């Protein structure tokens, strides 16, 4: 009734389809208690967002520095703009840790006890600051009136999650091509397209 | 996975979670701290 | 300079063994080119003696007759003088020790109070584990308030033959 | 009763009865006794009002130090230089101090156990006068400000001690990694807010990274 | 009639026995006049295996 991961297989008893992003792709059982899955599908929520940033940033970096900007590559970004800076390193460091505690600490306690931020606690917020789904929040984080659609929102999850994963999985290439190149990876892009049956992954000496 | 996690409450939490903890508590303390003596008071 | 015994930082012998253990260390940087993995191990090695030494030293720990450093252990004898560190903090092994004391005994009293608390002995529930041994910071006093109000001991159940 | 420490799921069991600063702030469980819990109070309440007095004598002087009023020492030098002065005593303050600071503990201790317990053959005119209202909260002690009708005072009370007993920790830490004193570490971190921090001024945290 | 109730938790008193002042569950009281009717059943096995015993009306005691 949906396709699945592998065409003629039979999903699992505990992913009917109503997830978001489902498609019966769960080979180690992982997630099978309702506890697990739950917090299985907020820690793939959360990495496909920041995937999200991360290869967006990388991106417009690369491409930036390839037009001509004073942009440094993807890798070893921190060591040349920590050497020209005056933000001391440690004190950086436990700054981003320390709002960060803040930030998680209430997501998580959001997860336990579902919709219990939102009681007034921090700084008088009631509407807001309650999630509407399991790894999905509102009131402050949805500017724009686009979750309160059943018909969209479902869509817009499924959009957002089939991103997210081709996102981590592009980020997963930018290492690889990055340890085998040395090379940007809108470098290693542009140099593909101009030879596109030379150059490829298995002229390039490593990975052989 | 009820089963996998129940199995792995028998003897792995006694005896390679607390000794792989311990032993690589006590070894990486006396490797980036080398050889103590006193309190170094 | 107590008990007869003088401070590191003034002992012959202390430096006689200190320049023995670098010279037989020392020995051995000749079968070895000077930048090879073999140099920087034996290299790595003679840093870690000259630290030892200065740190064993100037740090009131003191040696007798042999260079080999001696410690007071009397509480008294070992705070008149600078002296203390080397072992009257025996607070520290209490401190785990009985950490893990309270620990254990937390967790049988609590699995005890349930259907069959033999399979929670060779099966542990971690959970509670874990919640136990995160709970037990303060277990001196968590100890002198159970001696007081008498749920420590046992009156007479106990399997005697006397 | 007051606002939880955390915004959910964490529910204490002997804190939802009514007490002074109730935040339901008990991780370890360490007052599930009610003696306990009733000893407890009573051992917070002595601390915050001792560290207020302290973080007070502390502070209000070294604000005029800094500014340039008076030229007295700071706190972690202060002993250090009462005695050399010719006209002080030897270290005779230590058991001047005991023997005069136990006697009123005593009356404060047996007061813990018997609720009210002065009688008439104790003191010589004001055996009655001690009779303290609750414990930890006396009556004949204080003068003004007093008869009035809502308790929450107590809370600015307990509020003030904790926040003064969290400042003479902060004291003793700061002065033992920079050397320097509260206002001296203060004034220099509102020049320079990313240098002079915990996490890379003084030895704290072991950050080595000097590429 | 002569025992304790079936169902409660007795003490035992006999001093030779592996479950001195310890507590068992009293399974069955015999109405025949033998000497030891009262029969217990404890959660903990004895050193030959066995986990339940008859004692007497005497050796029997409640629970503190
Ligand atoms: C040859 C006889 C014999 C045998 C086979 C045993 C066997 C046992 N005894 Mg026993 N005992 C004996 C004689 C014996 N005893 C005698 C003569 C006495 C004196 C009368 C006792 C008194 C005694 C007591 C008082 C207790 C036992 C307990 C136990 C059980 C211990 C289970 C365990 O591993 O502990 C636990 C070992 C640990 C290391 C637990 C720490 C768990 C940590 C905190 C979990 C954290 C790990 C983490 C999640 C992993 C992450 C690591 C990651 C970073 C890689 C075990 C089945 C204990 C029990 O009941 O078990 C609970 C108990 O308290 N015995
Ligand atoms: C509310 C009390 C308080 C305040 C206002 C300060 C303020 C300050 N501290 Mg200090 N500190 C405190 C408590 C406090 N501390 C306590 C209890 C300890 C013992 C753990 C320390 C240990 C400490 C060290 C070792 C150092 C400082 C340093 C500093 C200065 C730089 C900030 C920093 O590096 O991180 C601060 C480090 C902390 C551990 C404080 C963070 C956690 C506290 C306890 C939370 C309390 C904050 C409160 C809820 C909100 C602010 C209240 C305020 C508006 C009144 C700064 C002016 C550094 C310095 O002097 O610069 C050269 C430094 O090296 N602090
Ligand atoms: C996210 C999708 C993605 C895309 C669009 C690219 C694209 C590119 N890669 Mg790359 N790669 C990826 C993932 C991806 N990769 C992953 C996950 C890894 C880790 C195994 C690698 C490891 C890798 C290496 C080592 C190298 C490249 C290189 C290259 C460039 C030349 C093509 C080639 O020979 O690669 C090889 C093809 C593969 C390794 C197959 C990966 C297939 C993955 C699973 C993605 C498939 C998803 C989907 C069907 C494709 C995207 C759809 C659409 C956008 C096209 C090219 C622009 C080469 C380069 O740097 O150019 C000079 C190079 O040497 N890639
Ligand atoms: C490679 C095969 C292998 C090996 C080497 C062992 C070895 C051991 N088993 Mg295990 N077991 C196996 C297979 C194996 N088992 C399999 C297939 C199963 C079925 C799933 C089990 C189920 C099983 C159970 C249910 C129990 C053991 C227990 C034990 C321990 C004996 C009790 C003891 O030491 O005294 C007891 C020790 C004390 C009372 C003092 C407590 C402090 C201890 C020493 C700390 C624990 C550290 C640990 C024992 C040392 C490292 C372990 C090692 C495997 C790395 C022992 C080390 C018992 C156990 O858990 O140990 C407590 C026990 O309860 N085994
Ligand atoms: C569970 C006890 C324990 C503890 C407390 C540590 C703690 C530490 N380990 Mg470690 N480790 C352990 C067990 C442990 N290890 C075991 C059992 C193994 C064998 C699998 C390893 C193998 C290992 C390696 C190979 C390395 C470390 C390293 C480190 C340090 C940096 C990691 C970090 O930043 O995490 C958080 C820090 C919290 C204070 C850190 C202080 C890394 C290191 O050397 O630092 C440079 C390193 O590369 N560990
Ligand atoms: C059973 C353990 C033990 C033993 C064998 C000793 C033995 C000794 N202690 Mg001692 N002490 C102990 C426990 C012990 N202590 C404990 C638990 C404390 C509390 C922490 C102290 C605190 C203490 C102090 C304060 C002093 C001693 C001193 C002494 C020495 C002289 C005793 C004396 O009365 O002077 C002579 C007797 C003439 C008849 C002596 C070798 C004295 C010392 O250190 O010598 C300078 C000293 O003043 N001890
Ligand atoms: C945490 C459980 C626990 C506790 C609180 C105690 C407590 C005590 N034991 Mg004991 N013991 C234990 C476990 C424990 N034991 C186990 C597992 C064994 C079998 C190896 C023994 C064998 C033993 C002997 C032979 C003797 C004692 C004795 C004593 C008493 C003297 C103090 C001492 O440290 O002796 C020493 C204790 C040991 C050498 C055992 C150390 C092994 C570790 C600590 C046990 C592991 C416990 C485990 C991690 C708890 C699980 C945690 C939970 C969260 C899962 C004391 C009341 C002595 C006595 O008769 O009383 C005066 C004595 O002679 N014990
Ligand atoms: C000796 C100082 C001290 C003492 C005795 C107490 C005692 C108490 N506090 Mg408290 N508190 C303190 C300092 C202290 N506090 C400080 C400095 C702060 C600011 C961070 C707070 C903030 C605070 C809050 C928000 C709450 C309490 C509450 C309570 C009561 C709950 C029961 C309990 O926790 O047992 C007593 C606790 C102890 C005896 C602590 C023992 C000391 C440990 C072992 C050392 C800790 C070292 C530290 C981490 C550094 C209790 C009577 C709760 C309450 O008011 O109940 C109505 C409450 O919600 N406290
Ligand atoms: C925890 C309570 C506490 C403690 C233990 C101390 C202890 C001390 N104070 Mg202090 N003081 C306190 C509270 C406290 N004070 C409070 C609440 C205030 C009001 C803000 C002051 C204001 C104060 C002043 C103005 C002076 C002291 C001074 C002193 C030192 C000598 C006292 C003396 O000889 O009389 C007074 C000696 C005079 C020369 C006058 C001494 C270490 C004296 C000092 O040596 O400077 C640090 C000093 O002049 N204190
Ligand atoms: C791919 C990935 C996860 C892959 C997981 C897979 C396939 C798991 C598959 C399965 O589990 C299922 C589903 C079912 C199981 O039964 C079986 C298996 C088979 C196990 C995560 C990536 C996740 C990747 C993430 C979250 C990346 C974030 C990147 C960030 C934040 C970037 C930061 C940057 O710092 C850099 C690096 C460089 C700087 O120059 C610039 C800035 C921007 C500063």
């Amino acid at each position: 009734d949906r396709p699945l991961w592998s065409p003629g297989s039979e999903p699992p008893a505990w992913l009917d389809g109503s997830l978001a992003g489902d498609y019966g792709f769960d080979p180690l059982h992982l997630s099978e208690e309702p506890e697990m899955r739950k917090w299985m599908v907020q820690a793939e929520l959360v990495h496909c967002r920041w995937a999200m940033l991360g290869v967006a940033g990388i991106l417009f970096t690369s491409i930036g520095a390839k037009a001509g900007g004073n942009f440094p590559d993807w890798y070893d970004a921190g060591k040349e703009l920590q050497k020209n800076s005056d933000i001391p390193l440690g004190s950086l460091i436990f700054t981003e840790l320390l709002l960060f505690g803040w930030v998680e600490t209430k997501r998580l306690y959001d997860l336990r006890n579902p919709g219990s931020q939102g009681d007034g606690s921090f700084l008088g917020i009631t509407d807001g600051l309650k999630g509407k789904e399991n790894g999905y929040p509102g009131g402050l984080f949805d500017p724009m009136g686009m979750s309160k659609n059943e018909a969209s929102f479902k869509e817009a999850k499924q959009k957002e999650v089939k991103n997210g994963r081709l996102a981590m999985l592009a980020f997963v290439g930018f290492i690889a091509q990055h340890h085998a190149t040395h090379k940007s990876p809108i470098d290693n892009l542009l140099d593909h397209v101009a030879d596109p049956f030379h150059v490829t992954f298995a002229t390039n000496g490593v990975s052989i | 996975m009820k089963d996998f996690t129940t199995y792995l409450s028998t003897a792995p939490v006694v005896g390679l979670g607390w000794a792989i903890f311990t032993s690589g508590l006590l070894i990486e303390i006396n490797r980036f701290f080398p050889d103590p003596l006193v309190f170094s008071f | 300079d107590i008990a007869g015994l003088t401070p590191c930082s003034e002992s012959k012998a202390y430096n006689k063994l200190e320049r023995k253990e670098l010279k037989v260390l020392d020995k051995r940087l000749k079968q070895y080119e000077p930048g090879s993995a073999p140099y920087l191990a034996l290299q790595a090695t003679k840093e870690r003696t000259e630290n030892r030494f200065k740190t064993y030293a100037k740090q009131g720990l003191l040696c007798g007759n042999d260079g080999l450093p001696h410690l007071i252990s009397d509480p008294g004898l070992a705070l008149r003088f600078n002296h203390a560190g080397e072992v009257f903090i025996t607070f520290g092994f209490l401190y785990v020790a009985g950490y893990i004391g309270h620990v254990g005994r937390q967790y049988i009293i609590l699995s005890k109070e349930d259907a069959k608390p033999t399979d929670k002995e060779i099966i542990l529930d971690v959970p509670l584990a874990l919640k136990l041994a995160f709970q037990g910071w303060a277990w001196p006093l968590a100890s002198i308030q159970e001696l007081r109000n008498g749920s420590l001991l046992e009156k007479d159940e106990n399997i005697t033959v006397s | 009763d007051r606002p939880l420490w955390y915004p959910g799921a964490t529910p204490p069991a002997h804190l939802d009865g009514s007490m002074l600063g109730d935040y339901g702030f008990d991780p370890l469980r360490l007052g599930t006794n009610p003696d306990r819990m009733k000893w407890f109070r009573e051992a917070e309440l002595t601390n915050g009002r001792w560290a207020m007095a302290a973080v007070v004598g502390i502070l209000f002087t070294d604000v005029f130090t800094s500014i340039g009023l008076v030229g007295l020492p700071k706190w972690w030098e202060a002993g250090a230089q009462t005695y050399p002065i010719d006209n002080q005593t030897l270290r005779t303050l230590a058991i001047i101090e005991f023997l005069l600071f136990g006697w009123v503990e005593t009356k404060r201790l047996y007061d813990l156990r018997n609720p009210g317990s002065q009688g008439d053959g104790s003191f010589l005119g004001i055996t009655d006068g001690l009779k303290g209202t609750e414990n930890g909260y006396p009556g004949g002690i204080f003068d003004p400000l007093g008869y009035s009708k809502t308790s929450p005072e107590k809370l600015d009370e307990l509020q003030n001690g904790r926040l003064a007993m969290l400042a003479f920790l902060g004291f003793a830490s700061t002065a033992a990694v920079n050397g320097q004193g509260p206002i001296e570490s203060l004034q220099t971190h509102l020049a320079d807010p990313f240098h002079v921090t915990f996490a890379t001024n003084g030895v704290s945290i072991p950050h080595f990274t000097e590429f | 009639e002569i025992g304790p109730k079936r169902g409660s938790l007795v003490k035992v008193l006999r001093p030779e026995s592996y479950w001195y002042n310890q507590v068992g569950k009293v399974v069955s009281v015999d109405q025949s006049g033998i000497r030891y009717p009262v029969v217990v059943r404890f959660e903990n096995q004895n050193y030959a295996g066995v986990s339940t015993n008859n004692y007497a009306l005497d050796e029997i005691e409640e629970v503190k």
